[PDB]
């Protein structure tokens, strides 16, 4: 009888949000295959 | 072509089209 | 074959007691992409 429902919650309210974030392991792999990838193909057989 | 021609060319841009035109010429 | 202006690097290594142990000049081996763009670099190598 003290809390008015239109005033808003009086307890703890858990908000949320999606975030784009790559892990460290995923970034290390991306460096391996996209910037440190010096395989013979992708260099000489690219035509 | 001749053997004199091939000995003065050297590898070039894309090397797979090279080395196969050369091989066909050497086989010829 | 070279017989004779600055494309070299001074390479330094130190040990734990702050002492330089290498202090040597060096030159970078060409990358395969550089060979692709200039095949005479393989001959120099």
């Amino acid at each position: 009888n003290e809390w008015v429902p239109t005033s808003g919650p009086a307890w703890k309210v858990p908000y949320l949000e999606n975030v784009v974030k790559r892990s460290g392991r995923r970034l290390l792999a991306e460096l391996r295959i996209a910037s440190n990838n010096g395989s013979g193909d992708r260099t000489f057989l690219d035509d | 072509k001749t053997l004199y021609n091939y000995y003065s060319e050297g590898p070039s841009t894309p090397i797979m089209p090279h080395l196969v035109n050369r091989l066909r010429g050497l086989d010829a | 074959i070279r017989v004779r202006v600055e494309g070299l690097q001074q390479i330094v290594l130190r040990n734990d007691q702050g002492s330089i142990v290498l202090d040597a000049l060096g030159t970078a081996a060409p990358s395969r992409l550089a060979v692709k763009l200039d095949w005479s670099r393989l001959s120099a190598w």
